[PDB]
């Protein structure tokens, strides 16, 4: 590895070779006990520095500084042989492209730039110039790739269309990092990737880097579009609801999709099903209005494999009517009456999978993509000064504290109050006045705003964009708003204790100096915490990863009768989870009873899914007696019935599927565990009797 | 006043209320002070180089009765220029003189000495100097040093308790840490005894190392422990009182004072009892001997009758021995007080374990502990004891060190030695036995009052001197090797050593870099850095807590925003635009002085203990004109807390509002408004701004910009200016003016602009000049712009069209979507500089000719390529053309009939020689600059280099001709004017030379005196010019001293334009920065009322999500300045009278309320200004200070009064559809950032290619193959997915598999599409290993 000497090895050898034929000269010179002990020392201080180095004697190489490189260290480069082996070789066939988001073509497709293109596809370029004998020697055609000729971008098209690649970014975490897409050809140096998706690698704009993979033939291209999919694989085995990101520009546009107005134009309309196209593009329609008698038709799903169909008269908007031409077949109407949210849109695509099937959640999902994009450009939002809303009590209420801080005070100074308790008193009246402020920023937040039609008094609900992402969803929270308007709150990274000094500034007005000095004291110590909970995940995911490779899940139905009990957990006055997400899946011993005897629900072992869980959630039963892994089953691994049906694929699971890597990503699945720690009697009270 | 005759070309508008008195310091004194000060002679010998030579000398050998003298130093003048240097591409560094003096005395003979020493100065290494930017110079690089920050000598209370302990107490300890040699520290233990450990050897008994002081017993317990009395006779067994001196008691039985008892058995402890025996007059007072048994005696009395040992001092007392002890003659007894309440028993612990009673042994004791293989010889030990804890080369601490430490210590002297002593020491431990007794406070190690910086000075100094020591090793063995020497400081003083050193130093060290330059921000941001990493301040790399935060000392001096976002945070930092450096390392920032109720304009700087005790004023705050403050509570803070105070506990103000930023975050608009965390982001984003082709100064802005570009150094500003003559955009010229100049030399002052040159980031930079001709020029003035300046004011970035609306999805998160228009303009276009070097030569062959032939390769390179020469300058250079011919000889061998023919017909090469070359490889292609090659030492024969060097030669005498013009020409004038009335003649004079022959004769003076003047002046400043031109000549055709490694050194210059792209990047200044989606046609863009479509479109969520304020108040504002610009532009395009837009523009610089004391029109109104409306009318350059920035009154008031819709909304219709969206949108303009990010330079798509001889794995990125890599978080996501052949092919068939590539691709191209498992061979790397181990490993079947 050339001044080249052969640094890390020769440098050994030479000087063992040297001792060695060194101690055989003086051996056949007699030499003194001293002279020979002297080279027995040197000689295994030798071989020591030959098979291990830098453990006692620390023997450094030739420009000195760094020891030397020992067999300890060829057998483990970094820690263990994972750089050379048993973990990713470099391999072959990398983009290694800058993510770009299309809103056109397909959820699974791709943005390989043409640039990107015949590079990776080189083989099979000449291979096709081969069979298809447009080309004369392997030299020639080589040549026709190399001078940019026309003919070769057909050819090119036609091996990219049905040839899929696999995308993936750096930082790995769970399964769905690395998917199968479909590429067709874009002009330009970047990747243009569904955006969909983009939160599910969440890959971010801001340049971050991609690697793009391309796969081999037969099981690679089949087993990719059979298995690694971005449609085939939707639920995710982590929460186990379907993980789709309709956010930003999507909640957005369907929030101003769905609402109503006073008054404002349209009125009533008789036309009910193309009113969109006229209605809407021609003129004296809003986008939204309330008070439409439109009729809409229903569609039955409750007949047996076979749909009924409906019409009937629903109070509606404009908006939501225009939505529901996108919702398929047999889905009821009364789910697209609502704020429709970034949560309420999930359980939409979370029944329209397991009712109608996977394909009309695809294609309904991507035109709620569509849609959402399209009236979301034609929603024409924004946000500007006059956008927040500064309420005016905020200076009675800072003042008022004030008072009653100062008469704390003047209590330590008549030293009546404790300084500890006078502290925590301030921090009270302090956090006491910030929630009015807070509740005040709210109340001008929504019923400040004003429309006049008839009585005058029952107005409309603010149109603010801020207060339309808030609402809706699609980005920022209630807490970071009251950042924005109301008080900042209190925080000291170095004491860890709320500062005596409150920040009485809104964003919108001026911030003082040290109240300046605080917020970057503070966001210094969130930047240290996010910058230092990556590595303790990741760490995490190594160890319980490393620990949950075992399983293997072979064999079908082991047939044993033990099983852990399933209660609802019922802490505090509310419970916390109900019983129908924890019991749903797997599979139930023995089988649940009604408050009468002798009969039985289910035939012993059952798949619990939307119809039999949501059967049980009428009934009065509160413990389900549900087997599943570490009870029985097999001698090294676990049978497929007590795992569960809950997968990518929610009808069952099949012999080779290994949960317990796809395990581990679910508890190592977020990458920021917590943040700050969350800083860290007499009375019962409940909420119903 | 606010003249500013070079700001006159364009005025920039200032807000706020707030005056700053203090003006901007010249900011980069922390680099150019070093260094100034490191190379400086004085007489009180301040630290640098001549602190070194005096620390050192004199140098005397060990018995040989000679001493070296220091004649200390003088600095000459370097051999090369900054410019010629950097361009020739050698370190720049000038000789060391003044050598040492020697001396000799007489062997035998006392005081003899037969001779003084006074040699000539010898050189000794080389000496790096400073550009008057702040930079260095090495190998042609721009090196600067980073600033450190390390933790100042001195004695340092810590605390180390917490529940790393367990131990279910609060450990304390302090340390010792000199600036060089060992570390003294000492340890508690849960058994409370005191422990010393130095440099973390383990911790001995207090007692054995102060033992190894010689300090017996008697005087450990008499000096650091009390002594009070005990009376023992008569049977009373009395002792004195001591009620002041301890607060408590226990009793279980009465105790009478003066016949009346003072607490009684079981009487309360409470100062009702205790004043009662306090203020009364009380005597020594009788006790029981159960009292005896716990106290502990002090001093030693041993008995008189007869010489036992028994009685020793600090052993425990018996009832027995009592009878032994009273009864032999001891009247009184000293008995230790040892009472816990505020005290403690410490050291006894040490006493009673310590197995070393003599220093003797103490000193054996610790020596065996140093060296644990080698048992003590006792002979060196008492060197050891000196040297390692007090001896003057051992132990440093000096100025820093002994303040730190008596300050530390609370002693009255501030000064002192630089070596440790036995009773400091002594005091060390006493204050710390108190630490330990709970009185006194603890220190911070955050807290910068022990932080101190080092700089180029300190740390050229520390390792200047260690390679001086290193020289005074073999200088003292060589002196001693002699018993005689004359003439010693000759061949004893050897350069290797000490350029070896330096260079060592400055060349490669962690603090020591290049920069990489986007921008002058970049550059100065870089210079001033603040740095814990390197020697010292460095734990480890992961994790970290109590470092990493934020101090209260960090509000006036360091910057919180600018920061390493990346692994290591909080470490980096940058110093505050105020902040300076004390001469000890301390960091001052200023404070203006307030006296009574006046606020006095006096500047006062203190450090952070000074402005500790001090209270000082919030920086914003009422102010009136009488100097009194307008609200009677003012917010001001005293120590790590801030409150209302009256206006009588206000000592200090904190002047202007910019000191707690940086000047890479303090140029960021409207900072109080955006959240810190983004504005963190955007500081951190600042530095990556390329520069583009023009620069555009930002319409909205600050003003500190204004003097960051002039101080920066980028920028080519004139000295002592003038009416300037001649102008280009190679030189510019000034005649100086005649009001201040010396009166010899005469001439001008000469300008060389740089033109484009790669730096060290492959950018382009480039200076313009600023003026057109016959303007005049003050001092201070900036003639030309460098890389992203525009008039002197820096511009990296460039403004566009803003429009905030989601766009057909193309804009999601926080993705960018750029116009047509701006693409199509030329804006944000930059070009990256590669050079192209192949140097090799060297050959045994025999030496390798450049060019001359190209084999193997047909006539295609030959058109490119000169006969004689290289290619063309500025040709086109695509894939792998050949761009320099190169030729390697062969190894010989027999010639034959076939290659005797080949020799025949082919003839010349013989094409036996090699075809290597400087071919470029594929993914490279532009235009080429220059190629600079090189010249060897006698080497002829070729016709490179021809060219530069007459080039060379042609610029230096066409510039410095024009001097000899001036200077002649000037003189000849003279001649003209001393002919006068000495029979002149202009008729004759204007027609003929000589001047009259020489002015004639005349009246005899001014012929000899005028005549012979003339020649002498003439011939003088002729054969002078030539001299000159010779001089510089021999320079320009000497070279450089290439390495002997080479014969010939050939290196090209090239350069590419790349313009906005789609991929790219795009930053905000507000930390905003994403990709750009798709670049749209110009008819899909929406447009206003006038028909305007808009450039970006951006997202409106970021605001609420991201947190982001400051970027509606940017666009609106600008959009405001922009409406100012466009009125104007209007009046242009209407030919307005000078006076109708003069008021316009006047009402445009004074609306608003006060905030200024500019006034329009001032200086002559006709011209200036009025010409600066058409350099303004393309936009309003509006400035907003930091904190005192505008106000959304003003905005909406000055936005309002450019006849723009108050709301700052404009209704806008769609570009596709023409149709108009509901509800106003906001637009604006704002500041732009094109970064390096650009997908070009980023992304390398890879396929196949070469591979490693290890493992047969790929080399990675930019070799043109490599896959990347897809790690175990791959292989564990297709393990989770459940497809096994892609790793399976994927681990094995591409990587490791030797046959399966050649089999695998052989059936891709004939279409089997089929791969086989194979062996991987880094698994049989894994069995070679293990095989060359001791342990076996064979498969089986």
């Amino acid at each position: 590895v050339p001044r080249f000497a052969t640094s890390d090895l020769n440098d050994l050898y030479r000087r063992v070779i040297n001792r060695n034929n060194r101690l055989k000269r003086l051996l056949d010179l007699a030499a003194p006990d001293i002279i020979v002990r002297n080279e027995k020392r040197m000689l295994q201080e030798a071989v020591d520095a030959l098979l291990d180095n830098g453990r006692r004697g620390r023997a450094i190489t030739g420009s000195n500084k760094r020891p030397l490189k020992s067999l300890a260290d060829m057998i483990k480069g970094k820690q263990g042989r994972f750089r050379q082996n048993l973990l990713g070789k470099r391999v072959d066939y990398s983009g290694r492209s800058v993510i770009t988001v299309g809103p056109y073509l397909r959820l699974h497709q791709c943005g390989l730039p043409k640039k990107m293109a015949l590079e990776l596809f080189k083989p099979f370029i000449y291979g096709k110039l081969e069979l298809r004998g447009l080309a004369t020697t392997i030299k020639a055609a080589k040549k026709m790739v190399e001078r940019e000729e026309a003919v070769v971008w057909d050819i090119l098209d036609e091996v990219i269309r049905e040839h899929p690649v696999l995308l993936n970014r750096a930082p790995t975490l769970h399964r769905l990092g690395i998917q199968a897409f479909e590429p067709v050809l874009i002009e330009g140096k970047a990747i243009q990737l569904h955006p969909l998706v983009c939160a599910a690698y969440n890959a971010d704009f801001d340049g971050d880097q991609m690697a793009v993979h391309v796969p081999l033939t037969l099981e690679a291209q089949l087993e990719a579009r059979a298995l690694m999919m971005s449609t085939n694989n939707i639920l995710s085995p982590a929460n186990g609801e379907p993980i789709i990101v309709p956010s930003q520009d999507v909640v957005l546009g369907l929030y101003y999709m769905t609402r109503d107005c006073v008054n404002a134009k349209g009125e009533g309309m008789v036309l009910t099903g193309p009113k969109e196209a006229e209605r809407l593009y021609r003129s004296g329609l809003a986008s939204l209005h309330a008070r439409v008698k439109v009729r809409i038709t229903e569609y039955e799903k409750d007949a047996n494999g076979e749909l009924v169909a409906k019409t009937s008269l629903k109070d509606t908007t404009v908006g939501r009517a225009i939505l529901w031409m996108i919702v398929p077949k047999g889905l009821p109407y009364s789910i697209v009456n609502q704020a429709l949210g970034k949560k309420a849109i999930s359980k939409m695509l979370n029944t329209c999978y397991r009712i109608l099937g996977l394909k009309p959640t695809v294609i309904f999902a991507d035109q709620i993509m569509y849609t959402g994009f399209a009236y979301a450009a034609r929603s024409g939002a924004s946000v500007g000064i006059d956008d927040m809303v500064i309420p005016e009590k905020k200076h009675e209420i800072i003042s008022e504290a004030e008072a009653e801080v100062a008469e704390i005070q003047e209590q330590f100074q008549s030293g009546l109050v404790t300084a500890g308790e006078r502290y925590n008193k301030v921090i009270d009246i302090w956090a006491a006045a910030n929630d009015r402020v807070s509740k005040a920023m709210m109340d001008n937040l929504q019923t400040e705003t004003v429309i006049n039609r008839d009585g005058q008094e029952e107005k409309q609900v603010s149109f603010n964009s801020i207060y339309m992402m808030a609402d809706s969803g699609a980005r920022g929270s209630a807490a970071q708003i009251r950042q924005l308007a109301g008080m900042r709150g209190l925080m000291a990274k170095p004491d860890g204790s709320i500062i005596e000094t409150p920040i009485t500034a809104n964003f919108r007005e001026g911030l003082n100096v040290l109240q300046y000095f605080i917020s970057t004291h503070g966001a210094r110590k969130g930047l240290a915490d996010t910058a230092l909970k990556t590595a303790n995940s990741g760490y995490l995911t190594r160890r319980l990863v490393d620990v949950a490779q075992d399983l293997v899940v072979t064999e079908d139905d082991c047939g044993t009768h033990e099983g852990i009990m399933m209660t609802p957990v019922i802490e505090g006055g509310d419970v916390k989870e109900p019983l129908r997400d924890r019991v749903l899946g797997r599979v139930t011993a023995e089988d649940v009873l009604k408050p009468g005897t002798a009969d039985i629900l289910v035939p012993r072992n059952t798949l619990l899914h939307e119809q039999w869980c949501d059967l049980l959630e009428e009934n009065s039963v509160d413990a389900v007696k549900v087997r599943s892994v570490v009870s029985c089953d097999t001698d090294f691994g676990v049978c497929a019935h007590c795992y569960g049906r809950d997968l990518a694929r929610g009808h069952i699971i099949n012999k080779g599927e290994a949960i317990g890597v796809i395990a581990a990503q679910s508890i190592g699945e977020p990458g920021t565990q917590l943040t700050m720690r969350t800083f860290h009697e007499s009375s019962i009270q409940v909420k119903n009797k | 006043m606010v003249y500013s005759y070079t700001e006159k070309k364009r005025i920039r508008k200032d807000f706020g209320k707030r005056p700053q008195v203090l003006d901007v310091p010249y900011l980069l004194s922390i680099q150019l002070d070093s260094f100034q000060k490191f190379i400086e002679q004085d007489p009180e010998g301040q630290y640098g180089l001549e602190a070194a030579f005096r620390s050192v000398f004199p140098i005397q050998s060990y018995s040989g009765n000679s001493e070296l003298q220091y004649v200390s130093y003088r600095l000459g003048e370097p051999v090369f220029d900054v410019q010629e240097c950097q361009i020739r591409g050698v370190t720049y560094s000038a000789p060391l003189r003044v050598k040492l003096r020697l001396v000799i005395y007489e062997r035998e003979a006392p005081e003899g000495t037969v001779k003084d020493i006074k040699e000539q100065e010898v050189y000794m290494g080389e000496i790096p100097l400073m550009t008057d930017n702040g930079t260095f110079v090495i190998n042609g690089t721009e090196r600067v040093i980073v600033s450190q920050l390390h933790r100042s000598p001195g004695v340092f209370f810590d605390s180390d308790k917490g529940k790393t302990h367990s131990s279910g107490k609060v450990l304390y300890n302090a340390r010792i840490i000199p600036y060089r040699g060992s570390w003294l520290d000492f340890e508690f233990d849960p058994k409370d005894n005191l422990f010393v450990r130095i440099d973390r050897r383990r911790k001995l008994p207090a007692t054995i190392i102060l033992r190894a002081l010689n300090y017996t017993t008697e005087q450990i317990l008499d000096l650091f422990f009390e002594k009070v009395i005990f009376e023992i006779r008569d049977n009373k067994l009395q002792m004195e009182l001591v009620p002041e001196r301890l607060r408590g008691e226990t009793a279980s039985f009465d105790i009478e004072a003066n016949g009346k008892v003072y607490v009684e058995k079981g009487r309360r402890i409470t100062a009702r009892h205790i004043r009662q025996l306090e203020k009364d007059d009380v005597k020594l007072i009788e006790v029981p001997v159960e009292y005896i048994a716990g106290k502990v005696v002090a001093k030693d009395y041993i008995d008189e009758s007869t010489g036992e040992l028994i009685c020793a001092a600090n052993m425990e007392l018996s009832l027995d021995l009592l009878a032994k002890l009273s009864q032999s003659g001891h009247k009184r007894i000293e008995t230790l007080f040892t009472n816990d309440l505020d005290h403690g028993p410490y050291i006894s612990e040490t006493l009673r374990v310590d197995p070393t009673n003599d220093r003797l042994s103490a000193l054996v004791e610790i020596y065996r502990m140093m060296r644990p293989g080698e048992p003590p010889t006792r002979e060196a030990a008492e060197s050891l004891f000196e040297n390692l804890f007090f001896s003057e080369d051992r132990y440093d601490l000096s100025a820093v060190g002994r303040m730190k430490f008596n300050r530390s210590l609370l002693r009255e002297e501030i000064e002192g030695s630089g070596i440790l002593s036995k009773d400091d020491i002594i005091d060390v431990m006493k204050k710390l036995i108190d630490i330990r007794n709970g009185k006194g406070e603890v220190d911070d190690i955050d807290h910068l009052g022990n932080r101190r910086i080092r700089s180029v000075g300190e740390m050229a100094e520390n390792q200047f001197r260690v390679g001086l020591v290193r020289v005074e090793r073999a200088v003292k063995e060589r002196l001693s090797l002699g018993d005689l020497d004359t003439l010693m400081p000759q061949d004893m003083i050897n350069a290797k050593p000490i350029s070896a050193a330096v260079k060592e130093f400055f060349g490669s060290s962690q603090l020591s870099q290049f920069m990489d330059q986007n921008n002058p921000l970049s550059e100065i941001t870089h210079k001033r850095r603040i740095s814990a990493l390197g020697p010292g301040g460095l734990t480890r790399e992961r994790a970290g807590f109590e470092v990493r935060d934020v101090h209260p000392t960090h509000y006036g001096r360091v910057c919180p925003i600018e920061t390493p976002e990346g692994p290591n945070i909080g470490l980096i930092n940058s110093l505050s635009v105020y902040a300076q450096t004390n001469e000890y390392g301390f960091l001052e920032t200023p404070y203006r002085k307030v006296t009574d109720g006046v606020v006095t304009d006096e500047i006062h700087y203190l450090s952070a203990i000074e402005e500790g005790n001090y209270v000082i004023a919030q920086a914003n705050s009422n102010l009136d004109e009488e100097g009194h403050f307008v609200e009677d509570l003012v917010t001001c803070r005293s120590k790590g807390e801030s409150s209302l105070f009256s206006r009588d506990q206000v000592d200090y103000m904190d002047v202007s509002t910019q000191q707690v930023v940086s000047v890479g975050a303090s140029l960021i608009p409207f900072l109080e408004h955006d959240d810190a965390n983004r504005a963190l982001m955007g500081a951190n984003m600042q530095r990556q701004a390329v520069p583009t082709l023009r620069a555009d100064k930002p319409l909205v802005g600050t003003g500190m910009e204004r003097a960051v570009a002039v101080d920066s150094g980028v920028t080519a500003v004139a000295k002592r200016g003038g009416v300037v003559q001649y102008v280009d955009a190679s030189r510019i010229v000034i005649k100086v003016n005649e009001d201040e100049m010396y009166p010899g030399e005469a001439g001008i002052d000469i300008y060389n602009l740089t033109k484009y040159t790669r730096s060290n980031q492959n950018t382009c930079i480039n200076q313009m000049p600023c003026v057109s001709l016959g303007e005049p020029v003050e001092r201070g003035d900036v003639l030309a712009d460098g890389p992203s300046t525009d008039l002197g004011e820096l511009a990296l970035g460039q403004n566009m069209r803003v429009a905030f609306m989601p766009w057909n999805g193309y804009n999601f998160e926080d993705s960018i979507l750029v116009s047509e228009r701006v693409v199509q303009e030329d804006r944000f276009t930059t070009i990256h500089i590669q050079e192209l070097a192949c140097v090799s030569r060297d050959t045994k062959l025999g030496p390798e000719e450049i060019t001359a032939d190209i084999p193997n390769v047909g006539e295609a390179a030959l058109s490119k390529l000169d006969e004689s020469g290289i290619v063309y300058i500025g040709a086109e250079v695509t894939g792998g053309d050949i761009l320099v011919g190169k030729v390697t000889p062969k190894g010989e061998t027999q010639l034959t009939p076939e290659e005797k023919l080949l020799r025949a017909i082919f003839g010349e090469k013989a094409s036996d020689v090699k075809d290597s070359s400087l071919r470029v490889p594929n993914g490279v292609s532009g235009t080429v600059i220059d190629v600079q090659v090189f010249t060897r030492d006698g080497v002829e024969k070729d016709k490179r280099a021809l060219e530069i060097e007459e080039m060379q030669l042609k610029q230096a005498k066409k510039d410095l001709s024009e001097e000899l013009q001036i200077l002649e020409a000037g003189l000849f004038s003279r001649i003209r004017a001393v002919l006068v009335a000495g029979g002149v003649e202009a008729e004759k004079l204007d027609k003929l030379p000589r001047d009259r022959w020489l002015e004639l004769g005349l009246t005899d003076e001014e012929k000899q005196n005028q005549l012979e003047q003339l020649a002498e002046q003439y011939d003088e400043l002729k054969h002078e010019f030539e001299k000159k031109l010779e001089a510089k000549r021999r320079k320009i055709t000497q070279g450089d001293d290439l390495a002997p490694g080479v014969l010939k050194i050939v290196k090209v210059y090239l350069a590419v334009k790349r313009r906005i792209q789609p991929g790219d990047k795009m930053a905000g200044r507000h930390g905003n920065k994403g990709v750009i989606s798709k670049i749209n046609p110009i008819e899909d863009m929406p447009y206003d009322e006038n028909g305007t479509p808009v450039d970006i479109v951006l997202n409106p969520l970021g605001v609420p999500s991201r947190m982001n304020i400051g970027q509606i108040l940017e666009t609106h504002l600008g959009m405001a300045a922009k409406g100012i610009g466009d009125k104007i532009n209007a009046m242009l395009k209407q030919q307005q009278e000078v006076a109708k837009l003069r008021e316009f523009i006047q009402r445009a610089y004074d609306l608003g309320a006060d905030v200024r004391q500019k006034v329009d029109l001032s200086t002559f109104s006709d011209e200036e200004v009025m010409r600066l409306a058409e350099n303004l009318r393309k936009g309003m350059p509006i400035a907003t200070p930091v904190f005192d920035g505008a106000k959304e009154a003003e905005i909406k008031e000055l936005l309002k009064l450019g006849d723009l819709p108050t709301s700052g909304q404009i209704r806008l219709y769609d570009g596709r559809t023409g149709e108009q969206f509901e509800r106003p949108v906001t637009v604006g303009y704002m500041y732009m950032l094109k970064l390096n990010h650009l997908v070009d330079d980023k992304m390398h798509a890879r396929s196949t290619g070469s591979y490693s001889l290890v493992t047969q794995q790929p080399l990675g990125g930019k070799a043109q193959f490599g896959g990347q890599r897809f790690g175990e978080m791959e292989v564990w996501a297709l393990e989770a997915y459940g497809a096994a052949y892609t790793l399976q092919e994927m681990l094995t068939v591409k990587s490791d598999d030797v046959n399966g590539r050649t089999k695998m691709y052989k059936n891709i191209v004939d279409g089997n599409h089929q791969m086989e498992p194979g062996m991987p061979e880094s698994f049989n790397v894994l069995l070679k290993e293990i095989r060359s181990l001791g342990i076996n490993i064979e498969l089986e079947d």
